RNA sequence: AACCUGGUUGAUCUUGCCAGUAGUCAUAUGCUUGUCUCAAAGAUUAAGCCAUGCAAGUGAAAGUAUAUAUAUAUAUAUGUAGAAACUGCGAACGGCUCAUUAAAACAGUUAUAGUCUACUUGACAUUUAUAAGGAUAACUACGGAAAAGCUGUAGCUAAUACUUGCAUUAUCCUUUUGGAUAAGUAUUUGUUAGAAGGAAUUAUAACAAAGAAGUAACACGUAAAGUGUGUAUCAAUCGAGUUUCUGACCUAUCAGCUUUUGAUGUUAGGGUAUUGGCCUAACAUGGCUAUGACGGGUAACGGGGAAUUAGAGUUCGAUUCCGGAGAGGGAGCCUGAGAAAUAGCUACCACAUCUAAGGAAGGCAGCAGGCGCGUAAAUUACCCAAUUCUAAAGAAGAGAGGUAGUGACAAGAAAUA
RNA sequence: UUCAAAGAAUCAUUCUUUUUAAAAUCCGGAUUUGUUACUUUGAGUAAAUUAGAGUGUUCAAAGCAAACAGUUAAAGCAUUGUGUUUGAAUACUAUAGCAUGGAAUAACAAAAUUGAACAAGCU
RNA sequence: CCGCCCGUCGCUCCUACCGAUUGAAAGAUAUGAUGAAUUGUUUGGACAAGAAAAAUUUUUUCUGGAAAAACCGUAAAUCCUAUCUUUUAAAGGAAGGAGAAGUCGUAACAAGGUUUCCGUAGGUGAACCUGCGGAAGGAUCAU
């Protein structure tokens, strides 16, 4: 007939799933949801390939059936629910809290995290709609609509967003020296300060992001996620702290162990 | 004579009766000419005066024709590299563009055109800025790398 | 039917390699007429219903000068810049000039101030006034009745009105 | 491993071909073959034809059970199952093949300020009620037909099927209390006013008119008051359609093509989900072309890639992924968020099966399997365990998929001392 | 059509710093100046294949795993309980498109039967 | 040099060409004719639910609605041409290549016994001959 595609082939699966070529013909195909399949990750993968709590899809399903895994604090029983960049996972029985982050490679790690910090999540606004009764609503990368957002919030900036209640805490403008994480090409794990934004007329607004080794790298503004003010990040970053080393340096590090 | 059709050529987005003629800016630093702001002429597919927003590609060409009504042809001349011979070769492509009578354009004149929606069977572009230029052979034959 | 099957601009036959994909749908024209109201529903793409008016009369007509509107029977079609066939057949489309039973506007005027919210100061044309005197006034249609299912329109004014009169002009 | 030898002569040096030489995820076939690993395999000929079987269903709190069974607690109460069917969701994915198709498709690159988008997510609503209206299935009885996934009648009865249909917020005065004015989501028209985006006829706000659909007459018993099902708009998402630029093989023994039959444009419309000669009408006379138009050929699906190369390149790419297309041939529809669907339907053509001759159904380029064609290609196997999908979503299905079987296609290791 | 010049390091050469005109901009000091080709950096791209890093699949073709400590505990770290370290890099993804540093080489644009720059005056 | 060899003429084999035959065949478009099915609209109105009257029947109005029909519009298919492409037959004709020590000459290679060769025209069993103007690849780098 011809409509949408329900299946995903295991080689056509996006690399940072890190699936096998063997070990299956297909991949899980993230449900539609709050994240873009190419930059998400289904819950199945998390449960089975990352934490390794499950050996199989079946086990994951079973786990889900006990209403014990929460993603952003409300439960999910959909095995192929997409988790995505910043989202806190609360596996209830272990009393583990994860937050998904990026590695210095493209790969999702589940970070491990405290009760206290778990209660919020960072969310970058994308669009800021006006709706009926001249009320503004931000729309986050979490595919979530924040209504009655504080007026000073502008199109690219992140927002520290509470989970227990839908309301926001604080917001961090997209400034010239704002601690930033990346979430797309090459420099994906990378975490920097920002030197400069280009602001091209018709095109993508390219930005340059100085690291803490002072290695500058550029990136589209699209795929940059504000994470702090110049001093401190508002989230716990992984062990590497977004310092994508050179290849040689990495090898040296590996050797020294 | 402004009203030449069987219909009344109005100008949507004008607002005649109430309020304190209609043109817009089109952006990308292309200055709306005097002839659009002044100078009545109605055009549904003028970038400035009408209701088409230019967006997507902008590419300079060089007009070959004015023969169509409010519509122009522009050959882009360019160089297709052939890796076998590590050499280039002149190649071309005739983009039809909508004009709008703000621009008086004789042949051989350089233009730049923005994209815009499909305006007709082939015209997907309209001319935003017309450099003058002079030509001596046929525009057909002028290569201007661009 | 919205699709290819057409020469290539160079005038070369596009050898077709594709049936007709339903999303290239060209469902056939509702030649909507005068009469008592009668409208069908055609089911466009994502259950997006659209209202094929096939007979009409009581469209919403506006009076732009004063920026108001009223529902009136429309009593005749008198011009169609598309083609005269349509006008002969009395078919309503999105730029048909038609005649409104124009008592309502007059009544409204009377109610408001005088006899033939309020930024009044403009106070009517001569031609328009004359038209009103006979009861029945020329007016464009502005909805696309075939899509929207309403003969919504507006009263033709000053320069445009004059032009339409000229077009109409009788003479021989 | 950036390689060359033999062949014109009586001998010689060239040119020059022929021959050898190696490789081929490149087929065949000949002889031969003890292990193990890995594993292509009816593409090439006939997108030729097909016997039989199977390949899409679905119910573990949660629409509908006096078919029915059954267990507790005092003839009732709860319950627990439940064939059947109605409803819902799915069947548009997958799988197969490569016939078409040479600026088409496809690849990258835009665009959608020109659109649609079910499920999923998040926001979140507007002009008799201690609970409404029929009428339908399964079923009972009576039937018919050789036969078919045939259905007739009469009688019932449900539903989350179908159909009705019950304060508060914003603007002004008083000290959180008491009055005044309003009060439709998309959508459409007219009139204006104008936190983004490079750019707005954008968001939005007001006025004048219309105006769908909706806002629980539903089902569990849950969590630390919750869930399922449904629902208007918005956004996200899974996408889709269009679309910009650039990019293709052979042929000039194809040089002029396109235009009454939309060719090129303008206007107005119609149509579309939206743009558009997409279609209609009216008006221009355009548009493409020696930088190869238009034809013709391709033993052409495109690309990612494959082989072979020192480096260039040359050939191949039916074939693991992405895209396109097609389900004998065209064409046409219904349903639906999505089909111009083919294990949907209508029709014709071409094949063809059963028939009691009245009619009836049928479409392997799904999996096996068979005939044919051929130089040329495997089992009518076992299973849902893994990988996934669908479902009323652990618990069911799945020839999707996997596991073996055949297998000297290839590939690797390795006896015969 | 701006050629050049001078100083410091190194083993005649290499890499670095500084200035030598004119116009606009900024509180005597300090900082912008044709277009495109070309080139350099990026950005953005599916993986499978390819190159390539790691990893004794017994080797290898592979695969994307693994390694480590123990006749069953130490050690760590957690406030009796909890294995730990990790890996699945990187490059290739045109000839076009995107942004980008550019001094050379190329084009083209600017330029006299006359072309524009200022100071004054008048509208 | 008793070398080499050239062409006709026979004979056998194979290849492709021309070929009357409106040759044939399949396929492809293009036109036209008829035109199944069918979206849409229009007409219809078997009937199923209302309203009107009498004691279940009668007459009239409003709703939804099947068959059937008409008109555009998609448009299969069949037939008729036309054109093109592709294989394919054919008496005869006329080439080519191969073969066999066959016939007739001696064209060329030596000043090859008329130097050769070119273009052109006519001739002739056949190689070839001849005319005209060229060339040396001449048998002359020379008075
Ligand atoms: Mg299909
Ligand atoms: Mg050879
Ligand atoms: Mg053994
Ligand atoms: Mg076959
Ligand atoms: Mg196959
Ligand atoms: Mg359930
Ligand atoms: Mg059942
Ligand atoms: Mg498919
Ligand atoms: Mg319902
Ligand atoms: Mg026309
Ligand atoms: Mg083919
Ligand atoms: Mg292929
Ligand atoms: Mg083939
Ligand atoms: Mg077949
Ligand atoms: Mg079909
Ligand atoms: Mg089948
Ligand atoms: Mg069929
Ligand atoms: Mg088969
Ligand atoms: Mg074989
Ligand atoms: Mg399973
Ligand atoms: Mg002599
Ligand atoms: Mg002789
Ligand atoms: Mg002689
Ligand atoms: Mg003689
Ligand atoms: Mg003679």
């Amino acid at each position: 007939g011809k409509g949408i595609k329900k299946h995903l082939k295991r080689v056509n699966a996006p690399s940072h799933w890190m699936l096998n070529k063997m070990g299956g013909q297909y991949a899980p195909k993230t449900s539609s949801g709050p994240h873009k399949l190419l930059e998400s990750i289904p819950l199945v993968i998390l449960l089975r390939n990352r934490l390794k709590y499950a050996l199989t899809f079946d086990e994951v399903k079973m786990i889900l059936i006990q209403k014990i895994v929460k993603v952003d604090n409300k439960v999910r029983t959909d095995c192929t629910f997409p988790v995505g960049l910043m989202d806190v996972i609360h596996i209830t029985k272990s009393n583990e809290y994860f937050r998904l982050l990026y590695d210095i490679k493209g790969r999702f790690v589940p970070h491990r995290i405290t009760n206290e910090e778990s209660k919020y999540k960072l969310c970058k606004v994308k669009k800021i709609l006006l709706r009926k009764g001249r009320l503004s609503i931000a729309v986050t990368h979490d595919g979530r609509s924040i209504p009655y957002i504080h007026p000073d919030v502008k199109v690219n900036d992140t927002v520290r967003l509470d989970l227990e209640t839908g309301k926001v805490l604080e917001h961090l403008k997209f400034q010239v020296g704002s601690l930033v994480m990346v979430t797309a090409g090459h420099s994906v794990g990378r975490v920097g300060v920002i030197s400069s934004i280009d602001k091209n007329m018709g095109t993508y607004d390219i930005i340059h992001v100085k690291d803490s080794r002072n290695k500058v790298f550029a990136t589209r503004l699209s795929n940059v996620f504000v994470i702090g003010d110049n001093t401190k990040p508002y989230i716990s970053l992984p062990r590497e702290k977004g310092i994508k080393l050179d290849i040689i340096e990495e090898r040296r590090n590996r050797l020294k162990a | 004579d402004v009203q030449h059709e069987r219909a009344y050529q109005k100008q949507e987005g004008a607002s005649f009766f109430n309020s304190k003629r209609y043109w817009k800016k089109v952006g990308l630093g292309f200055a709306t000419p005097k002839e659009a702001k002044e100078g009545v002429y109605v055009d549904k597919k003028c970038p400035f005066t009408g209701n088409v927003s230019i967006r997507g590609r902008i590419l300079k060409g060089m007009v070959i024709s004015n023969k169509m009504k409010r519509t122009i042809i522009i050959r882009r001349n360019y160089l297709h590299y052939v890796k076998k011979y590590n050499r280039f070769e002149k190649r071309h492509k005739n983009i039809p563009c909508h004009c709008s009578p703000c621009f008086d354009v004789k042949e051989g004149d350089i233009v730049t055109v923005g994209q815009c929606r499909p305006l007709s069977k082939t015209v997907r572009f309209n001319v935003l800025h017309v450099e003058k230029h002079q030509i001596f052979g046929s525009a057909r034959k002028q290569f201007v790398l661009f | 039917r919205d699709g290819r099957h057409k020469l290539r601009l160079t005038g070369g036959k596009k050898k077709i390699h594709k049936k007709k994909r339903k999303y290239e749908l060209g469902r056939p024209p509702s030649n909507t007429k005068l009469g008592s109201r009668q409208v069908h529903v055609v089911r466009g793409r994502g259950r997006n219903y659209k209202y094929r008016a096939i007979k009409l009369d009581s469209g919403s007509f506006s009076w732009p000068t004063f920026g108001i509107s009223k529902n009136t029977r429309i009593i005749d079609v008198v011009y169609n810049a598309s083609n005269n066939e349509l006008v002969r057949t009395k078919t309503l489309v999105k730029n048909c000039i038609v005649v409104i039973d124009s008592h309502p506007f007059t009544t409204w005027y009377e109610n408001t101030f005088g006899t033939t919210k309020i930024g009044k100061s403009k106070n009517i044309d001569p031609l328009l006034l004359e038209q009103f005197k006979q009861g029945r006034v020329l007016a464009c249609i502005s909805s696309r009745p075939g899509q929207c299912g309403k003969a919504d329109g507006y009263i033709i004014e000053g320069d445009e009105l004059l032009f339409y009169k000229r077009k109409m002009d009788k003479r021989n």
